[PDB]
């Protein structure tokens, strides 16, 4: 019919301009994210390397805690995709042995994807982060919710912001008191604490737990707007191969619509 | 053409549908005559599937469960369901793409792919332009795949271990040597 | 596409403003007592 | 055999089945002959425009129904014959120009359904430098 094709040429052509919007939109967002990134990255390097001088070996035995880190939105691509395949790899590789895994997450993605299989597991799940910037007070709570419930050993899943159309996947073993108090930190006799470092070493560690959960949201923020913009574009070229379709359509069923209605008069002329 | 109490005429007609287009008068009139039915299609022969039957357009009189087992009905009954919850999908996946879908559509999708392909039989007669030899198949060997596909226990295997395959034991012989 | 793009509008739409009527519903009373009947 | 846009619709309807003649003495004979139309749904207009100029009621985009009996009529005298008729032979490369690459009309699917196979060419290859543009996976035989 017309009707049919019409409505959905319509529709379609409605769809490819939202997604070039949404494209140039995203663009913007993701210049404003790499400057958040160029800015805030400095300010949890240092004691991230400082702290991992500490070796930590991801096959101890223990109740672990998987941080999933993931956005609120779609059309971001494959990103949360890969950081629940990941997050189900590391589960399945830790249940094996007996470790009793726990399940915090940002996000509704994460969510989504992890309810029906490890919704058994979840401990802890935070949204609504994304609405507005992403800034210290709002990773120090995610930090001292993680410290509250104190874990035997930690790993953090995230997507890394190589370039604006790479990123990767990683996961961060991450240094709990647990596994800190089992180590005599001699690795960092070298450095001079000016309070004595049993005094400042439980806060030393908080820094560290807020400046990762702080780089790590940053990275993944960028990575999910360089998604977006990629996946806007694949939308609107798709968007654009099924207009093309649907218009030679819509031109064959208006040359039979115009063939027919003449066809009918004529027979209904040369009828009498 | 009629069964009667003399003797019985079973009858296979094939039916030529112009342009592509089901609603012409001739085969639109011919449908009302028929007590099976099979639609063939042309998207579905572009995929390299053969038999191209639209499994959804065809239709039978003699599925109900009092011919046929319920074992035999749930399960066609379940591919159909299937089939049609991946037509659904088409338009939301070709315009966006399947990462917008959730884990319980991934999962129809994947088997859906892989019961479409496994409705895909190499017959003797096309070993003349295919070379693959052709394959029988019985009814208890399908209704086992189908339910053992449905279930959950071929998840494993790829896509294309199902792609003239006959049975399962072919398919899981073509996955261990897709394996290399 | 059509009544993809519809019917997924209205159950967004519907959610929404649901949730923004049961907010609305709880902060009413107060902010309106001449309404409220418990001062009548 | 010749019969241009110039000449009159009756020509044009008529040359395929002039060379078919001219190629049957081939195949009664023993000789083996190749025949090649260009295009045959230019022959299909002509008989539609001679059968609207004859009154006659017109079907599916204007064309009457004797099209097929007409391409069928040409395209059923190609034949290999046996070792007792003396063993000549009969090809034929009828062509046919589509529109947006359709083959999904009525003319093309007409004379697909007597055919025994297909060359398909495509307007993407042919603008990205492949020549000659021959798909093979909806070219079959």
């Amino acid at each position: 019919d017309l009707k049919i094709v019409a409505a959905r040429m319509k529709s379609v052509k409605s769809i490819q301009k939202i997604t070039k919007a949404m494209k140039m939109v995203a663009a913007s967002k993701l210049r404003m994210d790499q400057r958040r990134l160029e800015n805030g990255l400095p300010f949890a390097t240092p004691v991230q390397k400082l702290v991992q001088r500490i070796p930590v070996d991801p096959k101890e035995k223990g109740t672990l805690a998987v941080l999933a880190l993931s956005s609120d939105k779609g059309l971001c691509g494959g990103v949360n995709s890969f950081v629940a395949k990941q997050a189900r790899i590391v589960i399945k590789e830790n249940e094996m042995a007996g470790n009793a895994v726990q399940v915090y997450g940002v996000g509704d993605k994460i969510r989504s994807a992890l309810q029906r299989t490890f919704g058994d597991r979840f401990k802890r799940i935070m949204t609504e982060v994304t609405r507005f910037p992403w800034n210290f007070g709002q990773a120090c709570i995610i930090a001292d919710r993680l410290m509250q419930d104190n874990p035997a050993r930690l790993m953090v899943i995230y997507n890394h912001f190589k370039s604006a159309v790479a990123y990767d996947t990683l996961t961060l073993n991450v240094l709990t008191p647990t596994q800190a108090a089992q180590s005599a930190k001699e690795q960092l006799n070298t450095f001079e604490f000016e309070p004595e470092k049993t005094d400042v070493w439980k806060d030393l560690q908080d820094f560290y737990y807020a400046c990762t959960v702080f780089g790590c949201m940053l990275d993944n923020i960028a990575s999910e707007q360089s998604a977006r913009m990629s996946a806007m574009d694949n939308a609107s070229t798709n968007a654009g191969e099924m207009i093309s379709s649907l218009t030679l359509r819509y031109n064959r069923a208006r040359q039979a619509k115009i063939t027919t209605e003449l066809v009918e008069i004529i027979s209904g002329a040369n009828a009498l | 053409i009629t069964t009667t109490k003399k003797g019985s005429i079973t009858s296979v007609q094939a039916v030529y549908v112009p342009a592509d287009d089901l609603t012409d008068p001739a085969p639109a009139t011919t449908f009302a005559h028929l007590d099976a039915t099979t639609v063939l299609s042309r998207q579905i022969a572009e995929l390299g599937i053969y038999p191209a039957v639209d499994p959804l357009d065809s239709t039978s009189r003699m599925l109900a469960p009092e011919i046929v087992g319920q074992e035999h009905y749930d399960t066609a009954r379940a591919t159909q369901k299937l089939l049609q919850d991946y037509k659904s999908l088409q338009d939301i996946i070709a315009i966006l793409g399947m990462d917008e879908l959730s884990e319980e559509d991934k999962l129809v999708v994947s088997r859906a792919r892989k019961i479409q392909r496994f409705l895909s039989q190499p017959f003797t007669v096309a070993e003349v332009f295919t070379g693959k030899p052709g394959r029988f198949v019985e009814l208890p060997e399908t209704i086992k795949s189908a339910q053992t596909i449905l279930r959950g226990e071929c998840d494993d295997l790829p896509e294309m271990a199902f792609y003239m395959c006959g049975g399962l034991e072919e398919v899981r012989s073509k996955a261990v040597k897709m394996a290399q | 596409s059509v009544k993809f793009m519809d019917q997924k509008r209205s159950g967004e739409e519907t959610v929404y403003f649901k949730k923004e009527d049961e907010a609305l519903l709880r902060n009413l009373l107060a902010n309106h007592p001449e309404y409220d009947p418990k001062y009548s | 055999v010749a019969a241009t846009a110039s000449e009159a619709a009756p020509l044009q309807f008529l040359a395929p089945y002039s060379g078919c003649a001219m190629g049957e003495w081939f195949r009664d004979s023993g000789r083996h002959c190749v025949i090649i139309y260009d295009d045959l749904s230019k022959q299909a207009t002509a008989y539609r425009q001679m059968s609207l100029l004859l009154r006659r009621p017109p079907g599916r985009e204007a064309y009457p129904g004797d099209v097929f009996y007409l391409h069928s009529r040409l395209l059923e005298r190609a034949a290999k014959m046996g070792d007792k008729s003396g063993g000549g032979s009969l090809t034929a490369l009828p062509v046919i120009e589509t529109q947006a690459g359709d083959v999904s009309a009525y003319i093309p699917t007409n004379v697909i359904s007597i055919t025994d196979g297909q060359i398909f060419l495509e307007t993407e290859l042919f603008y990205k430098g492949i020549r000659p543009a021959i798909n093979v996976g909806l070219s079959v035989s």
